[PDB]
């Protein structure tokens, strides 16, 4: 029974190490897409305001 | 004479605020070229990550 | 708006400042090199978040839902929040981005 059991902690760890791994990746690319958005602001709507 | 201290006052102020503008500004611009080592990144969108 | 500029300026100053962060070589045990505020802050505010993390991670693997422990969690990601927030407003972006790349 305990192997059973720490064959599904095993199995636990794992299915949580797969969404981790996953849920990195999307943070890297999240991170990419504010910094664009941070600088399409600056461009986008300060920038222009000391010709006016 | 007065009219004219005020009017120069005025134009004084009006330009003091165009340059402080403009100071405020070349913070936000990102210096395209690599080359000038001068200008450090001072906000994070800038940062090269 | 001359407030605004010195603030900016006060920045750009901080940001020139080099952060140096001692070599790693493994075999020196001992010398106290004392480790920059910057990468100090930044680990603490990191471990804070991991400690954190790693609690909801255990307690997704114990089955034990206990009932109760919601309500410290929210007081701990605020308190990484205001935390966070101070490193932002206390060191400069590049140098809290070198601190990363150390860590």
């Amino acid at each position: 029974q305990n192997i059973q059991e720490a064959c599904l902690l095993l199995d636990k760890k794992q299915k949580h190490i797969q969404i981790l791994i996953k849920g990195n990746s999307s943070s890297k690319s999240q991170i990419r897409r504010s910094s664009v958005e941070a600088q399409k602001y600056v461009q986008d709507k300060l920038l222009p305001w000391p010709q006016e | 004479h007065l009219l004219r201290v005020t009017n120069k006052k005025l134009n004084h102020e009006l330009q003091s605020i165009v340059n402080g503008v403009q100071t405020l500004m070349s913070f936000f611009s990102t210096p395209e070229t690599a080359c000038e080592l001068s200008s450090q990144p001072i906000f994070l969108s800038q940062l090269l990550l | 708006i001359q407030y605004r500029c010195e603030q900016l300026q006060e920045i750009r100053r901080a940001s020139q400042r080099e952060v140096m962060f001692s070599a790693v070589d493994p075999d020196l045990s001992s010398s106290t090199f004392l480790e920059p505020e910057v990468l100090r802050d930044v680990r603490e505010v990191c471990k804070l978040r991991f400690k954190f993390l790693r609690s909801l991670h255990d307690d997704s693997i114990s089955s034990s839902v206990h009932p109760g422990k919601e309500d410290l969690r929210s007081l701990s990601h605020q308190q990484w929040m205001s935390m966070a927030e101070k490193v932002w407003n206390t060191h400069t972006p590049n140098h809290i981005l070198a601190a990363l790349e150390r860590l």
